[PDB]
């Protein structure tokens, strides 16, 4: 869940702590976000309504998912 | 349909020349995948310039095609064959990847889309497949595209 | 050679875009017949014109494909596949007679030529056929062309 | 009317560029016979390909818009000068026949469409005539067309 | 003093779509040149410049009016020599005095009546009017200098 | 109540050009009445340098002299009615007279040509604008139009 | 030299009108980067058909713009500016990958190409980098290449 929201955003997993929040920390786009989320549900089939996406804002929000 | 004309793919698709690059539709099975081409002819503007002396489809315009028919599985997807709503929506490049170029298409040639629905999640599509020219793989692409608002 | 791609119809014919309506020779035998085809894409300036929102491949344009294919015909039989020569001659077409349109030719189509020698002399050729899209006459014409020094 | 311009031709044809191949009509007697004209000018599309340091104005194009005059003469006939008719109806060509090219037509000619009515019977019409310049006539044809319903 | 498009192209660099003289009339070296551009709907502007009302831009006139004072300063001093022309440009520094009063449509043939104001050397002024039968509809005065092609 | 930048999309709701003869890409500054500065960028995918000439792109002098004239007449146009595209399409800008206009630089393929305008005399619905088109700050081109808005009828 | 204009790009690229999509070269390092831009205007033939009345430059040319860039830059990597040479040579792209676009392209921005090599080895190049308006990226792709005789 780590290694993949560092390759999403070409960081290093060392950043990505449950504090990091990915528009203002990991400078993610909107792009990053629509891709990011998309790339959690293939990791591990499950799916993230917009209704519960918009408001996850650091990755403490969806690693309870 | 069956099959689905070039009247029915400018009430669907925004694309006017010179970028509409689909001319007809062979299959279609919602949410699932496409089949359709675009005829290469020499009496295209591109082939002034893509080479003098040398015609080459570019390899960039067999990908747009691809997103083009992709497109169109989508639109037809979610809205049904709707001119009205088709008239107020644009397709927009998202992502690129997987890209191969194999073999050089020529006027002359049917240039045939094979594309399949990877993942698709409202306005967005994820398809992938091929390009190809009697029989042969001509290219290989795989792309996200969204369906958004023309305002 | 009996199939001839478009670098080939380059070297013979001196047509340029946007007045080279044949792609490719399928099919070529001297002083018989010639099979070649144009394929028909909405990618066309040509139908910026005929007509907004109904794209039509016009009726002589599928003449003029006609003859750029029999003008192929007549000079191949004459001096073969001579791009050196193809520079020194040229196939000036007289009269076009009996010409009828069955079928509009659109988009996705390939608009097949198939001309066939109905008599020649020495520098005179009259040739006729069809064009054809799916094993369906959609024209028909005849055509007299002499071929003279450029 | 006896004079149309380009205006008034858009509101009955519904050739648009690069297809529609009649500026200007001279002369229109209903049922009768029709004189318009097509300026010929270096700065067309076709003559990048038709040919490289030869502009020559296709033939085939010349009989297009013999056509094309011959269909106002017979629209404007049996409806006048009806732009809201004009969007009901098509000026669909059958046949050509006993076309003859005669002279060259180049940059700077005025190509004159001279075309009388031949037959005239129910929604067929059958018009013949030349094209000119200064006087001359550069080509013949006669055409065949059908009006029906858009 | 009768040129044709053929002997433009072969003095002019200007090529499609900016060569805007179909045909020179008349030709007086160090004196003046009648030359005229044809005008048709089939002309690519006309896209532009306006949907559903077709005119010639007047900037487009004026250059046609450069086009033919280039010519005639070029062969008053070479005669026609294509040779020497490809080593030549004639540079346009000023326009002044330019005045648009009638517009110019599809179907119009716009002459260019050009005199020689003043020549010295390399520099010529030129000046006079565009007419479309009889008719000035526009004017202009133009200054230009001939150096080499770099 | 104008804004002072507008894009080719606001552009194109006011001028009646379109392709190939809209030569103004972008709006940068505005002032009614006073002064307008636009721009067209300059590339070497426009038809018109397959003419012009082949091997050396130039620009043409008189299409540099044709977009200063389009950005005097939104000028003029807005300053009259503001941005109110219904009633651009009831009204067009006739070009009346040049004058004064010297080519110093030539323009290419890669430049961004800027149109710089101001008003020199204002009466009614005849403008006579005047100014220079600009690449990298130095002058280009100078001219001096006037035009007269009429009817599109 | 390290600036090329149009002039020196025509005797390089054998692109024609309507596919030379580079402009000017402001910047170039053998073996390293390069940097060039295409001015994006109205007056494209391209924008009659993408969109009608909203003009949006295709994704698919910014990366065949990217293309040529990255082309020029393995070109003159190997034999400088040689324009007789350039008449033996393509450069041949075989993949494109991981393209990414973030912000439109409209009529009146100076559209750069920013790209840098990857991997080079003899006829072989890896190029990536970003495409820019602003200060922006507006898109993101990497491509490979192979150089090959001219043919
Ligand atoms: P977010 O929902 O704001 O996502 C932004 C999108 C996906 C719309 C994208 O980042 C964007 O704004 N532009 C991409 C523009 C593009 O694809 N241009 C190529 C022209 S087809």
């Amino acid at each position: 869940i780590q290694a993949v929201i560092a390759e999403q955003l070409n960081v290093d997993a060392a950043q990505v702590t449950p504090e990091a929040e990915f528009v203002k920390d990991l400078g993610a786009d909107s792009l990053d976000v629509v891709e990011l989320i998309m790339a959690l549900e293939e990791k591990f089939g499950i799916e993230i309504p917009d209704e519960q996406a918009e408001k996850i804002v650091n990755v403490g929000d969806v690693v309870k998912y | 349909q069956s099959q689905f004309f070039i009247e029915h793919i400018l009430q669907i698709l925004p694309h006017r020349y010179p970028m509409l690059l689909v001319d007809r539709i062979t299959e279609l099975q919602a949410n699932q995948k496409i089949v359709a081409y675009k005829n290469i002819t020499f009496n295209e503007d591109v082939f002034n310039g893509h080479f003098p002396n040398k015609p080459i489809f570019p390899g960039v315009l067999i990908v747009e095609g691809m997103a083009q028919s992709g497109g169109f599985l989508a639109f037809t997807s979610l809205w049904g064959f709707d001119p009205e709503i088709a008239k107020t929506k644009i397709v927009a490049f998202m992502t690129i990847d997987k890209v191969k170029f194999r073999i050089p298409v020529t006027p002359g040639d049917r240039l045939e889309y094979h594309l399949e629905v990877l993942k698709h999640k409202g306005m967005i599509w994820q398809v992938g497949g091929t390009a190809q020219v009697d029989g042969k793989v001509v290219a290989e692409a795989e792309l996200k595209a969204m369906i958004a608002e023309r305002e």
